[PDB]
């Protein structure tokens, strides 16, 4: 495919002004905003949330 | 252009590398922990790369 849209090829960071490339926490390049459920827990009330600061989903440090 | 070191499908190092550029970074790969990467004015409390990451970072006794 093609280099991705929000990769610096020079760089191979983000491109300048952006915040990331991909992952679940990330959209257009950015971070979603903390708090936004990444994940829904089976049995439970413990969700997964967006950092607001890693474009992945953290496992919620409850459990 | 793309840089030797990155896959830009990815944007991270490509398989069996380790690092794209820095002071602490040759060939794509880090150079050995311990390695100075720049000596100090005064005295003797260099900078050195750690052998994990492409910074130089700061000497801790400062």
């Amino acid at each position: 495919n093609s280099v991705n849209p929000c990769c610096d090829p020079q760089t191979c960071k983000p491109i300048e002004g952006k915040h990331c490339i991909s992952g679940p926490c990330c959209e257009n390049c950015y971070f979603l905003r903390s708090g936004t459920i990444c994940q829904r827990a089976r049995g439970d009330g413990n969700n997964d949330y967006c950092t607001g600061i890693t474009p992945d989903c953290p496992r919620n440090r409850y459990n | 252009s793309v840089n030797p070191c990155c896959d830009p499908v990815i944007c991270k190092p490509r398989d069996g590398e380790h690092c794209i550029s820095g002071p602490c970074c040759n060939n794509c790969k880090f150079l050995n922990s311990g390695t100075i990467c720049q000596r100090a004015r005064g005295d003797g409390n260099h900078d050195y790369c750690t052998g994990i990451t492409t910074d130089c970072p700061r000497n801790r006794y400062n």
